[PDB]
């Protein structure tokens, strides 16, 4: 659940990476990422 | 209260494949070595099923070695298991394709692909393939069946001898229907070498008989008359490591769906 | 169907007379036979192939690892007690499930190969003898298995295991290019780096289409015979083709990191997934105890592998033809450097100087 | 005559703990009682990412916006302690008035206790050894890092075939340059350029407490570089002038991970957790999105001790070290920084050199003799472990060409029939029925 | 083609089939001289 | 500190193999009063049984049950006693064969005569199930038999003897002496005309543990059946026949408690050998020839 | 009993005492089986020193031992708990086998390379400890009992000892162990005719399929096995059951033979090799 | 010197490959280790 | 005998007996396979191969 | 722990004397001038010891001519004499 | 410890022609120099 992540309060932390952050997820640093470009109208949907 | 093995699961478990260890909370384990902690890679029977030249019997040599265990409760990060104590009860869950009866004495078998090939809750090439708990005079019938098919693989050839294989995987029991090398070299072996090697040794030892049978034995180099019979006694050795199916449980009462069975465990 | 092949023909229509075609298509008259190369060899007349012996070397190596500040939160608990009871000695078990919850974004560590400890391999030139391999595998004549197993292979160490294995390739080979630079002894080089991170058919083009090019010479192939689907470097190096086959699981083969076809096709997984990949599955190595090879049984340590795996190239040491050439490269104190070749012989140059590192330490 | 058993001088074994340890600064040490009841722990993390367009007729993205969750991985321990039933067995029984109720009570009781002692040595050991094993697991090693910095930075998607070959070109030019380190003679100077090399190309994490792990004087670390013997002491030696011993603050206990009212029933409920739920609630109940201001792993009240550690500076960027031999001496577990890395090696040997196009170099050094011994490239020779030289050939390789899975066509056979025919109009030709 | 130095192997157009056939190199000099060459066997020659 | 202090409490537990079984019965028998079936180191079973076949075990206590592999689908698992098979092995008087065939035939038996006597032995039919205690009379017969260790009366009052009849006992009963004794039991066949023989039955009683010696002891006593089972080998070509005898582990008892005794049944009485200390203890077939 | 109290009788020493304070946990055979025994019964010993000393009266003697646990050592009380069927036990190393985790334990009589001083011949009495072995070395030492005394069937006086020689120098795992000049006795002689009516019933019930099995085999295959053994239809399958079924009778009888009692199966063995959690009596 | 790298870094009996890698650090220490002052000698060296 | 290689002999320090017999890398109280190592040449050689 | 074991309360009457000392490894050492103590005695410094070393090296060594060679070829040219050809001799140089 | 060797005084005036090293073996076709392990000739020509 990725609204549970982008609806809800965070923590302001510093970041560190490799290469690239939109990289991290096609070169994969990560997997079972979630990546968007328009700002998504389904976390408005509760 | 009992023997404890904790099984790290070095895969993700998912709350759902939980919900699928939490139903098995009575089956069998097979563990290849006794230790206390352990990988569910090490966990299971997949490490056995998994070569392209991997026979039965040498399945069958493997899991012999590996140590029987039971699942005791599935907490999360963790799988619980307990070595059963010999002689005690044990409610172990009938994953195996045959259902079982008050008072009958069960083997366990490695799973055969024959027409129900199955699988568990895999993640990663890891499932949790889990051997038949068998009857123990069905698993003798399995194993016949198995080099009966592989005596007679090699005769492919001839239709009614591929009729005769056709009629002999298809094994049938309460309940249930299903479908199923060096050993037989093993076979054959006995087979040839005993018809040659015997009868310079009946008609010696049949002249005093005590038992009073060596009257109808009848009726039915010595570097290389040693170097058949080393190699008589020898292959049936290796036939023996794989006809006696050491016996695994007794199901004393059989719990009802035929899910589980309370067992008194024995060898 | 002709015992005589088209190249014997097609020879002697181009063949220079006078003492030497005579006796030459007598001599391209000897039989192929195992027991014609045993006898072949045996008397050191060199046979109608060239083959290449690959080795591993293990370098038991300190290894650096630095690791960022506050990385990894070491979620722990209690340490738990259990009772095993073994009748006159009771072992209570005692257990601390603990998880480990990534770092960051990015790797908050760092390995480093950092000294030479030691090198367990001796760098020794014995062979991988497939009659202990493929324990199996007899001639259909018991004459002729006899002969063989006469002919070879019916508690002591110095330098540490010894190490070795087998590829077969043409004579032709150019040890003027391919050689001199480091590579898959394959004879195609296959590399996932070069590849798409996912695409099985386009990893399958890179390692069997040999109307594919070769990545890193674009000739296309160097060892027909061992490089192709089911060539004999495949059917014999590989696992999976040496698992159809009937082999002993047991023994180390450096062949197989390039030979096998699921391997590297499981090294096919997404460039970061591919080194971590690197870390988990870096499984295979060899047992401690042994005189011989023989690979570790239940691990207890992930090793960092060679180059293979990862950037599937094997190195090369150095490698003289004749003594004439070994002897100026090591006349006096010199290097193992030099690439040197007499008309019919060759100096591979060593990659990383290990006989100029281990020698200065 | 006499014996003279002189003092039984016991040797009192060396303490550890995990927190007075300097991977401890790496590591972040906290209890959860229910960690026998997680699944995972997947930290999400919400990225807005660096964001730009520019230019008249650059293809402008739209305004990205990343969520990443993280997975934990188990390692759990378990160690044996056995006591003898016999030596249970006093403690049972406990005769009265007999040399067993006056020594052998205590030693049983001491035999117990140096169970549980080394018990304790060797759960903190293998804390030590699972977080030194996840380190070693997780951590790629530095050519890699340094190249996924170097040629990894500008590429934005999923990385093109043509810039993953220059990856594969910068681990192969990293690795043969960067390999050995301390083995290969370099300056002091340089070496410290290296560490800046690691120490810049490594990424620091996101839980950073200004309280802990800081230098005297609010220098607050970054790390540590953890290794053996010879490296540490090689190190030290090479840098004596940049690693100064100082007592570095570090945490005397574990963190907690609770479980709220609300979040076992949350657990319950759903079978997951939100952490730091009621800081969540309380912004639902404000304006929603207010960051929170002290995480669940961030709110830490760590008790604090001081351990004397060598830091040194590198990138100015202050670096503990650790000699961890320190805690792996006498131990039965080899140092996983004691690490065997094998090699392979290939060459070739009866290889015919093309005579057509032949040549001699070095035939000033080179007086051959006009042999056919001489001129097939037969024999090959080389050096072992030591400089010894080591003859190879068809003769000693005999042992693999004369088996029958050479002279075995079975398997060629079947692949040959698989892959059939590729369309090659030559081959579509030659196709023909002649044998 | 070459998949091994002692078999040749190649397709055969039967009566509606391209059968492999795996027919053994019996000869050393049954390899080509794109794999073993004309110099290659009259070097040979001299150290037999 | 912590972690040894935490490790003296799981040390300091003594004295018992775990005190983790007697400790927790006690907390759960405050809880719900005196508990019984919890100081029991035996171990027993509760088993559905017929009012056809519900007969001499609910009356006589302590005695076999076995198993059945019959070859019908639907009735497949009929139990019967060693009193039961005594009306199909050769061994049993034909008095004595036609007492207990009076007893359990009263109109909801005689199929087992038909399909043990007709549906051969082929030792595979029966199986060691255990002895029993505690029999419960009502709408359905509710035998719980014991499985591993004695029979007995709850609140361990009275020892439940092994009910072993005579005829099948005094053919295989071993030699004398006041010992341990183990109880095994034989299965032999006499394969003369009809495919199994008439299969021949034994409780067969001995000091002997090992396997091959005790095989031997048999190899005395049934050389008329191996005679007759070499006989098979060569007067059928084709078929073969399968097993001479089949041993297995049965039990064990304290052997000065070995003395005859007599059961009060319906259709006249039947003389029994009572063997008072019985540890139920049931081991592996052991094919033999 | 279980727990068996053990006097002494002898006269022992401290040098004794201190051999078995490091052997707690070896195997000792007790024939009576009390609570209270002495040292004239207790250890295997007191029968291996008989004048007839072949290794066929003393396998079939002390299978009607009963087998103890060492405990307790001190001093001069021997604590011997009687196994119970299936619980585990650790067993120190009595021979120098090393077990190999996983496998089948059993009860060997005595090396009989020489007569090994089990203990210390105190007072002209050593305690003398049986070899348990992994079953394999169990079976192929009663092999070729039974080779042998087939072997003295029709040879004249020479060709027996020319290759018993060959056949009596057992190079198992870590022992080269020596059949005891093996003499022809009647225990054997009751089990070798019953073993050559065994070879005898497999020769009637080989029904021409498990016959001929390898020689078809050898047409088609080249393997190890069946090379080795180059030197060495019907539309009946149902009859083909029971008759390789009534050949399965024989060949787990005629093992059973040569084969000895189950034993201690290995839980684990520990790096040292010498102590050895084990099952299964 | 040997033994100090690599000896009691186990503890139980040596390794086939150890023992044999302990022998060639006898050989190169000692090819290197013998006669100290007559062979060439830094300050550094010989304080290290 | 006059064949004997220098190059594979002579220029590295070796045993003279031509076997190389040294007792610290063999099984050390084996006197078995130190006799396998010195006298037994079916056996391997040591440093040499 | 017994605190007084009887080699460690070895209690030592204390003096001084001049010596020598390295600052080495951060560990303190002392030297020792031990012909001063074997000054004039027949019973030589046992520190001064000798060490035989052994050596060997062939001579009339045949070398095979298929695969012989001469580097230095340089340095050297001979007479074409089989007393040359063949190993006979061989030289080295004395202690001097 | 293979010492510093010459089969002929040609290669033995190819190794100490002059203040050069020792070891070097150099093969001629029969000839052969053999050098030594330990430089002694060096050490002892130094010290």
């Amino acid at each position: 659940n990725w609204t549970a992540t982008e609806l809800l309060p965070k923590l302001d932390v510093p970041i560190d990476l490799l290469t690239h952050i939109k990289l991290s997820v096609g070169e994969e640093m990560f997997n079972n990422f979630r990546l968007y470009y328009g700002d998504d109208p389904e976390r408005y949907n509760l | 209260m009992e023997t404890t093995v904790l099984v790290t699961f070095e895969q993700r478990l998912t709350t759902g494949d939980v919900g699928k260890l939490s139903r098995l909370i009575g089956a069998v384990i097979p563990i290849p070595y006794r230790h206390h902690l352990l990988g569910s890679s090490q966990v299971g029977l997949d490490a056995v099923v998994k070569d392209k030249t991997r026979d039965y019997s040498r399945m069958r040599a493997r899991m012999r070695e590996m140590t029987l265990t039971i699942m005791r409760r599935v907490e999360g990060n963790q799988m619980i298991l307990g070595v059963p104590t010999h002689g005690q009860c044990y409610t172990i869950r009938n994953t195996g394709p045959v259902s079982w009866e008050k008072g009958d004495v069960l083997t366990t078998l490695p799973p055969v692909f024959s027409g129900e090939v199955t699988g568990l809750v895999s993640v990663s090439d890891w499932d949790l393939v889990l051997p038949w708990i068998v009857p123990m005079a069905l698993a003798t019938e399995i194993n016949q069946r198995m080099m009966m098919l592989a005596l007679l693989s090699l005769d492919r050839s001839h239709e009614e001898v591929r009729a005769a294989t056709a009629q002999l995987r298809v094994v049938r029991y309460r309940d249930a229907t299903l479908t199923l090398r060096n050993v037989c070299i093993s076979l054959s072996m006995i087979a040839n070498l005993s018809s040659e090697v015997t009868l310079a040794y009946v008609r010696k030892l049949a002249l005093e008989d005590s038992n009073m049978l060596l009257m109808k034995c009848q009726e039915i180099t010595p570097t290389e008359e040693l170097n058949k019979l080393t190699a008589l006694f020898v292959m049936i050795r290796q036939i023996t490591d794989v006809i006696s199916e050491q016996p695994a449980f007794l199901v004393c009462d059989v719990s009802p769906d035929d899910k589980s069975a309370l067992c008194i465990y024995k060898g | 169907h002709h015992w005589h092949r088209t190249p014997f023909s097609c020879y002697s229509a181009a063949c220079a007379h006078t003492l030497e075609s005579v006796l030459t298509l007598a001599i391209m008259h000897h039989k192929m036979s195992p027991v014609s190369i045993a006898a072949l060899s045996r008397m050191g007349l060199h046979p109608g192939f060239a083959l290449t012996v690959v080795r591993t070397d293990t370098f038991e190596t300190d290894t650096l690892l630095y690791s960022t500040k506050a990385s990894t939160a070491v979620i722990i608990n209690t340490p738990i007690v259990t009772k095993e009871d073994r009748d006159i000695n009771t072992v209570f078990h005692v257990s601390q499930n603990i998880n480990t919850v990534e770092m960051g974004l990015g790797y908050g560590a760092t390995t480093c190969t950092a000294h030479l400890r030691r090198v367990r391999s001796d760098m020794g030139s014995r062979m991988q003898d497939l009659f202990q391999v493929f324990p199996m595998h007899v001639y259909r004549n018991e004459d002729v298995d006899a002969w063989v197993r006469q002919a070879t292979g019916a508690p002591a160490l110095l330098h540490g295991q010894r190490a070795t294995c087998e590829v077969i390739l043409t004579p032709v080979s150019a040890d003027l290019e391919f050689f001199r630079y480091p590579n898959n002894p394959r004879g195609r080089s296959s590399s996932m780096l070069g590849v798409d991170p996912y695409d099985e058919d386009a990893a399958l083009a890179t390692l069997y289409d040999h109307t594919s090019p070769d990545p890193q010479t674009f000739v296309s192939t160097n060892n027909p015979w061992g490089s192709q689907r089911g060539s004999l470097g495949d059917v014999i190096y590989n696992t999976r083709n040496r698992e159809k086959l009937g082999h002993n699981p047991s023994f180390y083969s450096p062949c197989a990191q390039f030979f096998t076809t699921d391997d590297i096709i499981n090294a096919n997984k997404t460039l970061f997934k591919t080194v971590e990949e690197y870390l988990n599955r870096s499984q295979d190595c060899i047992h401690g105890e042994t005189d011989l090879q023989y690979i570790c049984v239940e691990g207890t340590n992930s090793i960092v592998e060679k180059p293979c795996r990862f950037l599937q190239e094997a190195l090369t040491q150095h490698t003289g033809t004749t003594q004439a050439l070994m002897e100026s490269q090591l006349k006096g104190t010199s290097k193992l450097g030099l690439d040197e070749t007499h008309y019919g012989n060759y100096s591979i140059g060593e990659t990383i100087p290990l006989q100029q590192s281990i020698l200065f330490n | 005559s006499f014996e003279a058993i002189f003092g039984t001088y016991c040797n009192k074994i060396e303490w550890v703990t995990f927190l007075g340890t300097a991977l401890a600064t790496a590591a972040h040490a906290i209890m959860f009682h229910d960690l026998n009841k997680m699944t995972t722990g997947k930290m999400l993390f919400y990225i807005q990412v660096p964001r730009v367009a520019t230019g008249a007729g650059i293809p402008t993205s739209r305004q990205t916006t990343v969520m990443v969750s993280k997975y934990s991985e188990k390692s759990p321990i378990t160690i044996p302690f056995e006591i003898s039933a016999a030596c249970l067995t006093h403690l049972k029984e406990t005769f009265e008035d007999t040399l067993l109720d006056k020594l052998l009570n205590a030693d049983a009781v001491n035999t117990v206790l140096r169970a549980v002692k080394n018990t304790a040595d060797a759960m903190e050991r293998g804390l030590i050894d699972t977080f030194l094993r996840v380190l070693l697991r997780h951590a790629p090693p530095c050519f890699v890092l340094r190249t996924l910095m170097e040629h990894g930075t500008i590429a934005r998607r999923m990385a093109t075939r043509v810039q993953r070959a220059n990856i594969a070109q910068g681990f192969k030019s990293k690795m043969l340059a960067t390999i050995f380190l301390l083995d290969r003679s370099r300056d002091r100077g340089q070496l410290t350029r290296y560490l800046d090399m690691l120490t810049d190309c490594v990424t620091e994490s996101i839980l950073d407490n200004p309280e802990t792990y800081t230098v005297g004087g609010g220098e607050r670390l970054a790390g540590v570089i953890v290794s053996t013997h010879t490296v540490v002491q090689a190190l030290l030696n090479a840098l004596g002038g940049s690693i100064r011993r100082t007592g570095v603050k570090t945490p005397a206990s574990y963190g907690k991970f609770v479980l709220s009212k609300e979040n076992a029933v949350t657990a319950i409920a759903h079978h997951a957790i939100m952490a730091d739920f009621s800081q969540h609630a309380d912004r639902i109940q404000q304006s929603s999105q207010k960051d929170l201001p002290e995480s669940q792993f961030l709110d830490q009240r760590l008790t604090f001790t001081e351990t004397q550690m060598d830091v040194l500076k590198v990138g100015e960027r202050l670096v503990a070290l650790e000699h961890l031999r320190k805690v792996y001496k006498n131990t039965d577990v080899q140092d996983p920084l004691e690490r065997d890395v094998e090699l392979t090696f290939y060459f070739p040997v009866g290889l015919h050199v093309p005579s057509g196009r032949a040549y001699s170099t070095a035939e000033n050094k080179i007086k051959l003799v006009d042999t056919a011994e001489n001129q097939l490239p037969t024999t090959v020779y080389f050096y072992n472990k030591d400089r010894i030289p080591q003859r190879i050939s068809h003769a000693e390789a005999l042992k693999t060409l004369c088996h029958p899975a050479i002279h075995d066509a079975g398997p060629c056979l079947e692949a040959f029939a698989q892959a059939g025919p590729p369309q090659g109009d030559d081959r579509v030709r030659a196709l023909c029925r002649r044998e | 083609t070459e998949l091994h130095p002692f078999f040749d192997f190649c397709f055969h157009t039967e009566n509606g089939q391209v059968r492999p056939l795996c027919t053994p190199r019996i000869m050393v000099g049954n390899l080509p001289e794109a794999l073993a060459p004309a110099d290659f066997h009259d070097l040979r020659a001299k150290q037999a | 500190s912590f972690g040894p202090m935490k490790r003296e409490v799981m040390e300091f537990d003594p004295e018992d193999p775990y005190k983790v079984s007697k400790m927790r019965k006690l907390e759960r028998s405050i809880a719900k009063g005196y508990v019984y079936g919890a100081d029991h180191q035996a171990i027993t079973a509760r088993f559905f049984v017929r009012e056809s076949l519900g007969e001499v075990e609910q009356k006589n206590l302590g005695v076999l049950m076995f198993r059945l592999d019959t070859g019908i689908e639907m009735p497949s698992t009929v139990l019967v006693s060693l009193f039961f098979l005594s009306m199909v092995a050769e061994n049993v008087s034909a008095a004595t064969k036609n007492t207990l065939a009076a007893i359990y035939g009263r109109e909801g038996e005689a199929i087992r005569t038909w399909l043990r006597d007709g549906a051969w032995r082929l030792h595979r039919v029966v199986h060691p199930l255990g002895c029993t205690n505690s029999i419960t009379p009502g709408a359905t017969c509710l035998i719980t038999c014991s499985m591993r260790g004695h029979s007995y009366n709850m609140l361990k009052t009275e020892i439940y003897p092994l009910l072993v009849p005579k005829e099948i006992y005094l053919d295989l009963d071993g030699e004398s002496t006041d010992e341990i004794r183990f109880v095994y039991f034989v299965i032999t066949y006499d394969y003369n005309s009809d495919r199994q023989g008439r299969p021949s039955a034994f409780v067969v009683v001995s000091r002997i543990t090992h396997r091959h010696t005790l095989i031997n002891v048999l190899r005395y006593r049934f050389r008329v059946s191996r005679f007759h089972f070499l006989n098979n080998s060569i007067s059928g070509y084709g078929p073969s026949t399968g097993c001479l005898g089949t041993l297995q582990r049965l039990g064990w008892f304290c052997s000065r408690d070995s003395r005859s005794g007599i059961v009060a049944s319906r259709a006249g009485q039947l003389s029994v050998v009572k063997l008072e200390k019985f540890y139920v203890d049931v081991g592996p077939l052991v094919e033999f020839a």
